[PDB]
Protein backbone atom coordinates (compact mmCIF):
# COMPACT_ATOMS: atom_id res chain seq x y z
CA UNK A 1 0.00 0.00 0.00
CA UNK A 2 2.91 2.21 -0.22
CA UNK A 3 5.42 1.81 2.76
CA UNK A 4 3.09 -0.49 4.24
CA UNK A 5 1.97 -3.95 3.42
CA UNK A 6 -1.88 -5.20 3.29
CA UNK A 7 -2.40 -8.79 5.42
CA UNK A 8 -6.12 -9.91 6.25
CA UNK A 9 -6.38 -12.03 9.08
CA UNK A 10 -9.57 -13.96 8.73
CA UNK A 11 -8.43 -16.28 11.55
CA UNK A 12 -11.06 -18.88 13.58
CA UNK A 13 -11.35 -20.33 16.74
CA UNK A 14 -14.22 -22.62 18.36
CA UNK A 15 -16.33 -22.40 21.12
CA UNK A 16 -18.09 -25.50 22.72
CA UNK A 17 -19.68 -26.19 19.46
CA UNK A 18 -19.70 -23.45 16.88
CA UNK A 19 -16.86 -21.15 15.38
CA UNK A 20 -15.99 -17.51 16.42
CA UNK A 21 -14.02 -14.72 14.34
CA UNK A 22 -10.50 -13.95 16.39
CA UNK A 23 -10.65 -10.43 14.91
CA UNK A 24 -14.23 -7.89 15.57
CA UNK A 25 -16.67 -6.68 12.35
CA UNK A 26 -14.63 -3.69 11.44
CA UNK A 27 -10.88 -2.99 13.28
CA UNK A 28 -7.67 -2.52 11.72
CA UNK A 29 -4.46 -2.56 13.63
CA UNK A 30 -0.85 -0.14 12.59
CA UNK A 31 1.93 -2.58 13.47
CA UNK A 32 5.09 -3.28 12.73
CA UNK A 33 7.02 -6.72 11.35
CA UNK A 34 10.10 -6.34 14.17
CA UNK A 35 7.75 -4.99 17.17
CA UNK A 36 9.00 -7.66 20.17
CA UNK A 37 6.60 -9.54 22.46
CA UNK A 38 7.14 -11.98 24.92
CA UNK A 39 6.02 -15.32 24.82
CA UNK A 40 6.17 -16.22 28.06
CA UNK A 41 5.18 -19.03 29.81
CA UNK A 42 4.44 -19.65 33.58
CA UNK A 43 5.52 -22.23 36.36
CA UNK A 44 3.30 -26.04 36.30
CA UNK A 45 2.17 -26.02 40.51
CA UNK A 46 1.20 -29.42 39.84
CA UNK A 47 2.42 -32.46 42.88
CA UNK A 48 3.62 -34.17 40.03
CA UNK A 49 5.60 -31.85 38.35
CA UNK B 1 1.87 -67.12 109.86
CA UNK B 2 1.70 -70.61 111.31
CA UNK B 3 -0.20 -69.66 114.51
CA UNK B 4 -0.03 -72.45 116.62
CA UNK B 5 -1.38 -75.59 115.81
CA UNK B 6 -0.93 -78.40 118.53
CA UNK B 7 0.00 -81.72 118.51
CA UNK B 8 -3.42 -83.01 119.19
CA UNK B 9 -5.53 -82.01 116.08
CA UNK B 10 -4.85 -82.29 112.30
CA UNK B 11 -5.01 -78.32 111.66
CA UNK B 12 -6.05 -76.40 108.43
CA UNK B 13 -4.71 -76.37 105.26
CA UNK B 14 -3.46 -73.45 103.47
CA UNK B 15 -4.22 -71.94 100.24
CA UNK B 16 -1.35 -72.35 98.70
CA UNK B 17 -0.87 -68.78 96.66
CA UNK B 18 -1.28 -67.22 92.56
CA UNK B 19 -3.23 -65.61 90.16
CA UNK B 20 -3.59 -62.85 88.89
CA UNK B 21 -3.58 -61.41 85.25
CA UNK B 22 -4.61 -58.87 83.00
CA UNK B 23 -4.40 -57.07 79.17
CA UNK B 24 -3.12 -53.99 78.20
CA UNK B 25 -3.67 -54.75 74.20
CA UNK B 26 -4.81 -51.83 71.04
CA UNK B 27 -2.36 -48.44 71.61
CA UNK B 28 -1.92 -46.60 68.28
CA UNK B 29 -0.86 -43.09 66.97
CA UNK B 30 -0.61 -41.59 62.97
CA UNK B 31 0.32 -37.99 62.54
CA UNK B 32 -1.10 -37.35 58.90
CA UNK B 33 -0.03 -33.92 57.64
CA UNK B 34 0.04 -32.25 53.92
CA UNK B 35 2.84 -30.74 51.62
CA UNK B 36 0.58 -28.39 50.08
CA UNK B 37 2.24 -27.70 46.96
CA UNK B 38 0.59 -24.52 45.93
CA UNK B 39 2.93 -22.97 49.14
CA UNK B 40 5.76 -23.49 47.18
CA UNK B 41 5.02 -20.52 44.84
CA UNK B 42 5.62 -17.80 47.29
CA UNK B 43 8.89 -17.60 49.57
CA UNK B 44 9.57 -19.12 52.22
CA UNK B 45 10.89 -17.30 55.71
CA UNK B 46 14.38 -18.91 54.93
CA UNK B 47 15.78 -18.34 50.98
CA UNK B 48 17.05 -14.97 51.52
CA UNK B 49 15.61 -12.28 48.80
Amino acid sequence: YGDVAIVVYSGQYVENGVKKNFLPDNTMVLGNTQARGLRTYGCIQDADA
Amino acid sequence: MALYVSPIVSGEVIRSRGGSTSEFTPGYVKPKHEVNPQMTLRRLPDEDP
